[PDB]
DNA sequence: ACTAGTATGAAAGTACTTGAGCTTGA
DNA sequence: TCAAGCTCAAGTACTTAAGCCTGGTCTATACTAGT
């Protein structure tokens, strides 16, 4: 009855691609390792939900 | 108000005698350019029911040559003119013998009568005007340069000189106000002298479409 | 200085107030740089 | 069972169409 | 006085939003015969 990959595929699908949903992408992004200031700066990243290219 | 309705009327006949000057008519030099004391004394004083009211001052002028033709200028008593009252106009046009004439709408025209106009334009033509189009003379305007209507043979021996055609000439709306202000016809092409920055003169043309 | 006015110089450097209104400034003149460049591009391809 | 094949918030502007109101004609 | 026609205004729907270039990661799931 309880088939595993439906909740263990959808979480490596929405952390391995960013597609958060079956919404919105580029949640999980692949870490930055060129420098370990780089690092810590993408483990520290805010992104703002608005969309881009707007004349605001 | 009453001086501010002489005012008005004053300076529509002002600008109507202005328009029959550079239209090419019969204008007389006094009356081209009269004082609002002397259209005054000439009128009455008193738009508000009195001397000066309208259809007293129907302006009819002739053509410089050819005088045959005349658009004696209409002037409507009332704010919304409609086919009923300018069928008025059309026996006193049929009464005589000519076809040009201009009327002088208050308000807007009812849009049925704006279609009975183009319905008699082969037999007998009518321009309307409104009365803030005729508040102020837009050819003496910085921006409006010189507007002149050619002949047709002038329009053959532009054409004939830079070969080319009718329909590659840059062109103007039929209903221009400069060109509502001569009253020109599809297909008659109008030269425009205008000042250049940077050669002094330029004289372009525009074909009527 | 509770406005934003920077008495301070580039030589003897800014208080964190004055750092932070001056960023503020900066960043608006990275937001004019940033969104400037589409709409430009655009009236050139649409004159063109 | 079970397995692989099968099947499905924080755009802006312009143009066109529809509805309502007003005027004219019968 | 009523009906029809024409014009104007409002509402809804459709089309576009920089130029080039370099990297990477990842790519269905549910089911139903068909053994």
């Amino acid at each position: 009855a309880i088939k595993t990959r439906i909740i263990s595929d959808g979480l490596k699908y929405s952390l391995a691609t960013g597609n958060w949903g079956d919404a919105r992408a580029g949640v999980s992004q692949v870490l930055n390792r060129l420098t370990f200031a780089s690092t810590l700066s993408h483990l520290r990243r805010l992104n703002s939900p608005i969309g881009r290219d707007g004349k605001l | 108000d009453d001086e501010e309705e002489t005012y008005r009327l004053w300076k529509i006949r002002k600008t109507i005698m202005q328009l029959c000057h550079d239209r090419g008519y019969l204008v007389t030099q006094d009356e081209l350019d009269q004082t609002l004391e002397e259209f005054k004394a000439q009128f009455g004083d008193k738009p508000s029911e009195g001397r000066p009211r309208r259809t007293d001052l129907t302006v009819l002028v002739a053509h410089n040559d050819d005088p045959t033709d005349q658009m004696f200028v209409f002037f409507p008593e009332e704010p919304k003119v409609g086919i009923k009252t300018i069928k008025v106009y059309c026996q006193r046009m049929q009464e005589e013998n000519i076809t040009r004439a201009l009327i002088v709408v208050q308000q807007g025209m009812t849009p049925s009568a704006k279609q009975s106009l183009v319905d008699m334009a082969p037999k007998y033509i009518l321009e309307q005007f409104l009365q803030q189009e005729l508040l102020i003379n837009i050819t003496e305007h910085e921006l409006v340069p010189e507007h002149v209507v050619m002949t047709k043979e002038e329009v053959t021996e532009l054409l004939a000189r830079y070969k080319l055609r009718e329909n590659q000439l840059p062109r103007i709306q039929a209903g221009d106000p400069v060109a509502r202000y001569f009253g020109i016809k599809r297909g008659q092409v109008v030269k425009i002298i205008r000042p250049s920055e940077t050669a002094g003169r330029y004289i372009t043309y525009r074909l009527v479409q | 200085e509770s406005r934003g006015f920077v008495e301070n110089s580039y030589l003897a450097g800014l208080t964190p107030t004055e750092f932070f209104f001056h960023a503020m400034g900066g960043r608006e003149g990275l937001i004019d740089t940033a969104v400037k460049t589409a709409e430009t591009g655009y009236i050139q391809r649409r004159l063109i």
